[PDB]
């Protein structure tokens, strides 16, 4: 319902008592969420990628408002966690909300060859990026929301080789 | 459980009519196949404080939220945004609390 | 605290971030050694280089966005205006200050970018150029008014879905251009000073706009406990090393 | 690296990230 | 090269180099020596297939042609295939020269001539204005090599418009032209046949060098639907009672849940 | 604003205090001064020195307190809790961050101490021994369920009295110990480093519970405006210069 | 007379060859020169670095041969594979000791080889990938069980032939490999030492066996005057320089 | 060059120079001055045919494929061919850069199109993901020569894997896929005719150069019977009631009596 | 010895055995 409108780039977050898992991003380069960044239709011209990706959550929701989030990379081989005590066993941060909005988690380099294949496999798969509560989020009103956007980038080591045709782009009629 | 397509937005017109149609989601039954309590998904809390946008079931495990007109949406005086917490719930029990911001559009 | 000051004007804020300075470059004057025409240019420097403030826009909810086209909304603020329709060229820096402030109790964003060479999409369907005029609406702007499929498309229309930034490219990968957030929790204002972006050293200020400030609602506005629905939204213009040259009649009708 | 046509555009392929990424005063 | 891993400890710092602002319109300087406790590893790896020269200068088809009657005829454009116009729409303006290639599938003896701005072209072949003094014309035969010439950087002005927010008539005009249309012509290729025997078909392989790129722009997310339009509602059935929907033609996918990928 | 990164992850607050080093010392390695067993020690030092989250604890109103033994309740947790179980003898630091955020509209405070070999009383009368069970629970702690004539005694059940910290110690006097204190007007985080406190180079991890992380509601959890009655308490430890000897085949059933 | 000892184990022999010490490198550590992954990887250097004692086989009359995959076989061996469960990445030296001694009344030999990336064969016929659970098998290895055209296909079982070495390549070329030959009548023990052999610095232990340790009775086992007709095999395997990165959680089902 | 033969005398030592061992795993250092009386032979001889990159610098044929409808499309892999699959199964790590040689007997005007992995090759002449931007890709007559590029080493590791004893995927999967099959691909080369005259069979003829190899191997005994698989059972009638008996295919010949040869 | 193309790759072909024989200790 969501793509096609400018609210497919947020979620929203509320007080909740047991913890659950807010969100996935699995880390692909052909998957459509990093695929339509900056850092993804670049990196969807090269066949192989290799370095470290930032990736930037700003909670968007009053200055009263605030919470613990903790944002797990699973690194490549392991299973998506389902449990915030088989997801704070992979590279977390723990960010509380506060006076500034935005908190990066640095995904590292973590793999066994040298480069990583851009459209995704199970070989050279790259993990996955969960976010978590990890205390709530408690907002000053009982229903209260906030709103979790995500930024992604390259880190300063990330390299790219052997440059194809992108897929993200076709051309199925005649441009006249 | 999981609420398919809920944290999202839902649209309504601003004079809209008791029973029209503001956001179509539904739910996995986490695969126990043990099915929706029948008073569920219910709205437990809104943002500002909220009636009329009662969740209906449409045909299958699909449900719809519904304004039901017991308050109008009134655009020129407030408020114009809600946030509507679902609540699925199944036989079992484990429950899914998700999120339904609501907008009220301008009719002019 | 932040406070800029040009010349019969001055901005000041309290929760202010740090000034963006689009793609590292103050604004210059032409240098002798990047000039093509021969006449020497004008150097208003304190009559037009000053912040013009727009008119405010509200946002309220459901507001998909604003755009002003550059220099195109100073067309009839005050001397830069004026020296805009008497010469055959110009170029000018601007230091772009946008303003809306809430509260605590207020939620929201706004990603204000400044796009060079924003060609605007048609409103959609046959090859039909836009129109002049609602690609030069002056300083009232142009209200983005959402995406539909009963959109008018009588005059070539642009485009008006804010997601594909009204030529087809993604919102959010809207941060390559010169941006600032204005996220309520945080800050209230967002300054931008760009400089002159052209491939060209001077070019007629009426024909061409070359930069382009868009606001857009990332986050709608929550009121939170408080029943004020809708917040202003001040666009404080100022030009900056602006200079003409080709002096001659005004170019009104 | 010789110019067979003795021209500079009959040449071949010719050969700072901080006015992006940090555009600040 | 890309710079080296830098070893790092254990860190109790007050300075946090992980919380930062988005709203600063600044990305973040957060390396993996600020998240975890690295390693030094020896990065040798370079970004020299992604450079402007290296990532635009590939020679990629410009343009088809058919001969009809010995003739055909091409305006230089970037703008009919799509795969090259989003690589020269990632940046505003760009300053290359062009060599071009042509590859055609005729067996015999062919002409190209490079027709500058301000002329009439050839309208057929045998016509009169194949006979030029100063146009400059290839002539090869197509078998035993293509033909390749650089045509340099003709821009009146400094780099090429990948995008024009202007308009070259004043404010009461009628026929006014948004976009790069006016802005820039580079000249057009006629192609005749002095022979008869081979096929008809005629592709242009054009390949920019010595590259400046100059403003970047967000890569585009939407089909294209014209050419020096930028629109990117298509417009798919004209003839049937559906004729006024537009499609959008995006590739943004869907996922069936957040939080279960 | 703080951070602090122990491999493989990494801690980050905003509103935080000044971090408390148990009894100046910080987290070191076992010296040959000061050794007892011939072989040479493993060191994970990136594994196992790592932050592991417990599960989070529901501050409600009327909830009495919780307590952690260590290192018990990293006992499952990770590379640190299989080389508890597979080594004779260990020792090792921590560094306990306890995590509770309300908003500005909430009121209480939470002591959340540190007390090394926390001998907890039995829940009453007879001359009996606690069990093995309940001082052992794990990553999902004790609550210590308020003071009762009608509590459980069946089978050495610990001491519910968060007054007498469960051992007859006067609480407010738990301040002797290495503390801090969440006060939901001020603060919302406290970070505790605890070297290796033992009269004993290294013993075994799961007879011994050398630390004793206590958490006590000090004073209850006003919600205020909001209709939020109850804020969770998530308590993150990490392992410092942990070392282990003695391997052996795993201690489990 | 030798002995090897690494810690918390130790090895001695009696009648003992040279040990072999594969393609003429010791097992070391990952340099900085050959590394791709970021993080510090752990070092055990202890307690996974170990003599771990397999199960024995029995070479009886008739036994075609036994093979354990590495490091697939150390998977339930202790803190080695409790850190191979744990972690993404691993890399690891190896020193395998195997011992089989009857008498001075036996005859017979053993091709002790050391095959790295035994891509085994399907057992026959259409192109199907062998399984995952029988290339897998853990310390208890895999009894070749010889060659017939009525072995069972069901679902990607290995090659049963010891003469192709169940891939096609003819035993007795197997002495390309790091091996060593326990003649029964000379010695019964024989030791090699295997560094890390990969193209890639570091892979996931679980999912790649890097080596195949290759045992097959080239001339059976005749027990002479004496009434013992099978001798037991027993494979000792130590980690050397083992190292894991990406710590996560616990790769098991 | 090989070592020269040194003058021996009549030796009685007890140290000898032949009882060695065979269970050490160590071959012989027995030279022919331990076992006999030799003289002095100046031995100019070279192995200098027989290094790796000798060895298997040879340009081999990797495959073959015919255009069905003015279109041909190569997976490219050493796996087809079991004269070069024998010699790069010598060993177990292979680095090595390789020049790809295409014989096609088409008369015409060819194209190949190098698809880098990750993306959708054309499937079929006239398509249009021949008209690609920034995939590589050579036009050429097969008349007045033959089309040659080097493709470097792609490898995402420090070598190409001849043999792996592992999986893509954890044991819980099923579509689990053995050996080196997801280890490296190397793109695939698609062809297309642009003419019609002549035939249509292409021969792809690929020379490996700066090899580097890794890890010695037993060469292989047996035919092969599928590839990316190192099986060896042949199965030769499907059809006919001896259908699950499995052929050996070995090149150990017998003689009818050792002792007499 | 020229190297035609200025790459490394695009050029000819290029130029102890105890590790084996003898792999002891
Ligand atoms: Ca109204
Ligand atoms: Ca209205």
């Amino acid at each position: 319902g969501e793509v096609g409108k400018v609210s497919m780039y947020y979620i929203t977050v509320t007080k909740k008592t047991v913890t659950e898992r807010i969100l996935v991003l699995p880390l692909e380069m052909s998957n459509t969420l990093f695929a339509t960044t900056l850092l993804g239709e670049v990196l969807n011209y090269y066949a192989n990628w290799s370095g470290s990706i930032t990736i930037t959550f700003m909670c968007v929701c009053d200055a009263f408002s605030t919470g613990k989030f903790l944002v797990a990379y699973t690194p490549p081989g392991g299973k998506l966690p389902e449990d915030r005590k088989q997801a704070m066993l992979g590279v977390h941060i723990i960010w509380d909300l506060g006076l500034q909005s935005s908190c990066t988690i640095v995904v590292p380099w973590i793999s066994s060859g040298f480069y990583r294949r851009t459209k995704a496999d199970s070989f050279t798969h790259g993990g996955y990026v969960s976010l978590w509560y990890q205390t709530a989020f408690v907002p000053p009103v009982s229903g209260g929301t906030g709103s979790i956007l995500a930024t992604c980038s390259a880190c300063p080591d990330m390299s790219v080789r052997m440059l194809r045709d992108s897929p993200m782009m076709e051309q199925k009629n005649e441009l006249q | 459980l999981h609420l398919i397509l809920l944290p999202a937005t839902g649209n309504v017109a601003e004079n809209s009519p008791p029973g029209t149609s503001v956001h179509k989601f539904s739910v996995k039954l986490s695969a126990s196949l043990s099915p929706v309590i029948p008073g569920f998904p219910q709205i437990v809390n809104s943002n500002p404080l909220t009636e009329a946008f009662r969740v209906n079931w449409l045909s299958g495990t699909y449900f719809e939220v519904v304004t039901t007109g017991m308050e109008q949406l009134d655009f020129e005086t407030g408020p114009n945004i809600f946030d509507l917490q679902i609540y699925v719930k199944d036989e079992v029990g484990v429950t899914d609390l998700q999120v339904l911001t609501v907008q009220v559009t301008d009719v002019n | 605290l932040k406070q800029i000051t040009i010349g019969n004007s001055t901005i000041t804020t309290q929760d202010s971030l740090h000034t963006v300075l689009a793609y590292g470059e103050w604004p210059t004057y032409l240098s002798d050694i990047d000039a093509t025409s021969v006449d020497k240019p004008t150097h208003p420097e304190t009559s037009a280089d000053r912040f013009y403030t727009l008119d405010s826009v509200e946002w309220q909810v459901g507001s998909h966005g604003w755009w002003w086209k550059l220099p195109d909304a100073l067309k009839d603020m005050g001397v830069f205006g004026q020296n805009m329709y008497y010469h055959s060229m110009g170029r000018s820096g601007f230091i772009i200050h946008t303003q809306c402030n809430a509260t605590k109790f207020h939620s929201g964003a706004l990603i204000v970018a400044v796009i060079p060479e924003h060609q605007l999409a048609y409103v959609g369907g046959v090859k039909v150029n836009v129109g002049y005029d609602h690609t030069h609406p002056g300083q009232s702007g142009h209200q983005i008014r959402g995406p539909s499929q009963s959109n008018d498309r009588s005059g070539g229309k642009p485009d008006e879905d804010p997601l594909f930034n009204c030529n087809g490219t993604l919102l959010g990968n809207i941060t390559i251009f010169p941006h600032q957030i204005i996220n309520l929790r945080t800050n209230n204002s967002s300054t931008i000073v760009v400089p002159y972006i052209n491939c060209v050293p001077m070019d007629n200020m009426l024909k061409h706009n070359n930069l382009s400030l868009v606001i857009i609602p990332l986050v709608p506005l929550r009121p939170g406990s408080s029943g004020i629905n809708s917040v202003p939204i001040t666009v404080t213009i100022a030009p900056y090393k602006s200079e003409f040259s080709g002096a001659m009649e005004a170019q009104r009708q | 690296n010789i110019n067979y046509y003795k021209d500079s555009a009959s040449s071949g392929l010719s050969r700072d990230p901080s006015k992006f990424t940090q555009p600040l005063v | 090269v890309v710079p080296d891993t830098k070893p790092s400890g254990p860190q109790h710092t007050t300075k946090p180099s992980i919380l930062g602002a988005m709203e600063i319109g600044a990305s973040s300087n957060a390396t993996p020596e600020s998240t975890i406790e690295t390693r030094y590893v020896y990065n040798t790896n370079t970004n020299a297939e992604a450079d402007v020269e290296m990532f635009l200068g590939r020679s990629a088809l410009w343009g088809k042609v058919t001969l009809t009657r010995q003739y055909a005829k091409w305006e230089i454009n970037f703008q009919e295939q799509a795969h090259i116009r989003k690589k020269f729409e990632f940046f505003t303006y760009l300053r290359f020269d062009m060599e071009v290639t042509i590859v055609t599938n005729n067996k015999g003896l062919m002409q190209i001539m490079f027709v500058p701005p301000g002329i009439d072209h050839p309208e057929t072949h045998d016509d009169r204005k194949w006979d030029s003094a100063s146009n400059p014309s290839v002539f090869f035969q197509p078998k035993s090599g293509f033909p390749r010439f650089t045509i340099p950087f003709t821009g009146l002005a400094s780099a090429y418009y990948m995008f024009y927010d202007g308009y070259d008539k004043p404010k009461g005009s009628d026929n006014n032209e948004y976009g790069i249309a006016p802005t820039n012509d580079m000249g057009l290729l006629c192609f005749r046949t002095l022979d008869n025997s081979g096929g008809n078909d005629v592709k242009i392989y054009v390949k920019p060098k010595h590259i400046t790129a100059w403003v970047p722009r967000p890569p585009r997310a939407t089909q294209y639907t014209h050419k020096y339009s930028t629109n990117y509602h298509y417009k798919p059935n004209s003839s049937g009672p559906d004729e006024h929907v537009l499609k959008d033609r995006h590739f943004i996918k869907t996922r069936p849940l957040i939080s279960s990928a």
